[PDB]
């Protein structure tokens, strides 16, 4: 006997920020859905996420590197929010070569076909010598949540090259969700309020995309709720 | 004059904000006072003492 | 003690004569080795590492 | 002393406390309740303060 | 082997620590026992950190 | 940094010699996550003698509490610095305000 | 991607009108989502059949007295508040009650209908005293959604009604009492899920079972525009 919601303007405010709505909401419904849509989304969303960085010549974070300004453990922490979306494969590899005086940043990584970066103004580093270079390969995987490298280590399988530095993955894509119920009258109707949900994510997501992957989980497990066959 | 920096920012000047329960996004009554305060950690780290 | 020579007996492990005294990272910390030194009495040989 | 060593402190009483004071004119006064179980429904589902 | 077992931490060991747990009351001692109450017993639940 | 310090960070910032802090006014002519390395103005510079001044950064290394000390630079290439200016934090120190 | 949903999930009804479902193990945090979900919804948005308005026989204001009945007209309102229907078809019903004789006036006294029916017979609405003996009364029965206070009622008073329209607090909902726990749980390695614990009890015209899973129903509903 309800109104069911209907997916509505998407505005799309930034490549980061957009306010979606769901219009025809029951009396009551409205917070429940957007509360129920708001832990989802801040808590399971996919994404991709920078895992482990390979550069040429150090071994481990706590070193140098000639001719970069940074420590290599804030470079790891630069890249740990580099922000990119990949299409086909569940984990990638892309390389970072360059050498010569100036920013290092999102745009000097060599253009592969499926990986897309969301801001190439990002700054990796900063060379400062004209004969310093850096090179190096991060390895992008796909989850979520937020898997820090210790526990990571229970999945060690043969991490030999000491070169090898494992970053902390933080795969949600989703930075800050919010959402205000408000009336919205249909042509005759005394009670119907409209969702509108503002969200800021890292680019990497499209809000509707994720808005539907979100209502999915939802009813995936109402799905088992359903049926109460004790 | 703390409470003219807040209303150049924009901000009740109460220094108190209304919130919502994360877990059911139900709203506090009473608003509760938020801010900014720095907090330092101090070296009695717990896997020292365990 | 008899039985661990009865041991040493069935299975032909060589009771080696040398302890192991070897230095080891203690327990619940896990780190990275970022730095060792080698200090060596003069007249001593060095060895490959240092 | 024969007296209790497991009071309650200091957020749980100001819980029940709270909870259990009267103000003077508030959302939902002057109803008839039907027991504490309507009393919580009400509550909770925003109708009553 | 047990021992070696309980080092490496093997996945059984964790359930046969909850099952040497279930009913086996601990103490727990406050710094300055100034009174009886300083020492209770507690059952214990596994707990992370 | 503290948002809401009592301008007192800046001195122990300085005071204390965790910072590496400008000798002679200057231009930074290299600066690296090891190393800075100044280009003195002339009305600084003794007659002979001309030359520069360089800063080795203190990198990962042990406290008496098994703290990292560690000396990152806040300059850029290129920067003019002043005479006892702050060149690289220190521990816990952050533009050269304590930052705790 | 993929998710852990329940396994194991089990339901003890102590007092078949009362009813403790524990479910685990699920994702962290959605032991709070799926249980305020449910919470909302159960107590707030549910439909239901319940008394709304009565019109006794020959009395004016809850503060009046009828002579002869113990009660005064504020708990024989409260009596017919609690007293759950289950109508088929009509969307409103009207029931006389007219009973006579001294003694306990219970729900069973009321006159037959067809599509209607009690649930608690012996569920008390009144008492008669000696001699007099004679209680006449119209209750309403109308189906509705949630939980209506009769003071929105009288405020929202579109239709002026006759006198004796005394308003009764619609209890819509089947639901009498939801709660939910969350405590740990673990999948034999993991430490971070939760097992939701929804205690329930409904006013009989319903299972507590059965009403969860109409609840989990309206909500799969609700957002059938959007999943795939």
């Amino acid at each position: 006997e309800f109104l069911k919601p209907r997916l509505v303007d998407i505005e799309q405010v930034s490549s980061t920020h957009a306010k979606v709505t769901l219009e025809p909401l029951e009396r009551g419904f409205g917070h429940t859905l957007g509360n129920a849509l708001r832990r989802i989304l801040l808590s399971s969303m996919p994404g991709c996420a920078v895992t482990e960085v390979e550069i040429d010549g150090v071994l481990h974070e706590y070193s140098t590197k000639e001719g970069v300004q940074e420590d290599i453990l804030e470079i790891l922490l630069n890249l740990k929010g580099l922000a990119v979306r990949v299409q086909g494969k569940d984990e990638v590899i892309l390389t970072l070569n360059k050498s010569g005086i100036g920013p290092v940043t999102a745009a000097d990584i060599t253009h592969d076909g499926d990986v897309e970066i969301v801001k190439p103004q990002h700054v990796i580093c900063h060379l400062t010598d004209e004969n310093a270079s850096i090179s190096m390969r991060i390895k992008v995987q796909r989850g979520r949540g937020y898997v820090p490298a210790s526990t990571r280590i229970h999945s060690e399988e043969d991490e030999r090259p000491i070169g090898r530095l494992l970053v902390d993955a933080c795969y949600s894509p989703v930075e800050r969700i919010a959402y205000n119920v408000e009336a919205a009258r249909v042509e005759q109707r005394t009670d119907l309020d409209k969702l509108v949900i503002e969200m800021e994510t890292n680019g990497t997501i499209d809000p509707e995309e994720a808005i539907r992957r979100a209502a999915t989980i939802l009813a995936e497990q109402l799905e088992a709720f359903v049926d109460l066959r004790d | 004059e703390i409470k003219e920096l807040l209303k150049l920012g924009d901000l009740p000047t109460s220094g108190q904000i209304r919130l919502y329960d994360g877990r059911t996004g139900e709203q506090f009554e009473r608003p509760v006072t938020v801010g900014y305060m720095y907090m330092l950690k101090l070296n009695h780290l717990v896997d020292d003492k365990m | 003690t008899p039985e661990e020579k009865l041991l040493r007996a069935i299975f032909g492990e060589k009771a080696s004569d040398v302890k192991d005294s070897s230095l080891r990272v203690p327990n619940g910390v896990s780190g990275t080795v970022i730095d060792v030194q080698v200090f060596t009495r003069d007249g001593v040989e060095k060895d490959k590492r240092a | 002393n024969g007296e209790p060593i497991i009071v309650p402190s200091q957020d749980v009483v100001l819980g029940l406390y709270y909870m259990t004071r009267d103000c003077v004119n508030a959302k939902g006064e002057g109803m008839v309740l039907t027991g504490p179980k309507e009393a919580e429904r009400l509550y909770r589902s925003g109708l009553a303060s | 082997a047990a021992k070696k077992m309980v080092e490496r931490e093997e996945a059984v060991v964790w359930d046969i620590l909850d099952e040497v747990i279930r009913e086996h009351p601990v103490l727990l001692n406050r710094a300055p026992t100034l009174h009886r109450l300083g020492i209770q017993a507690f059952e214990p639940v596994l707990i992370e950190g | 940094k503290p948002l809401v310090g009592t301008g007192m960070e800046r001195a122990v910032a300085v005071d204390s010699g965790v910072t590496a802090v400008a000798k002679r006014g200057g231009v930074v002519q290299y600066v690296d996550a090891s190393r800075i390395v100044i280009k003195v103005n002339e009305d600084e510079m003794y007659p002979g003698e001309a030359g520069i001044d360089i800063y080795n950064l203190t990198k990962y290394t042990r406290s008496n509490q098994n703290t990292c000390i560690n000396q990152m630079p806040c300059v850029s290439l290129g920067e003019p610095v002043e005479r006892g200016d702050v060149l690289a934090d220190g521990p816990s120190t952050d533009l050269g305000e304590l930052a705790l």
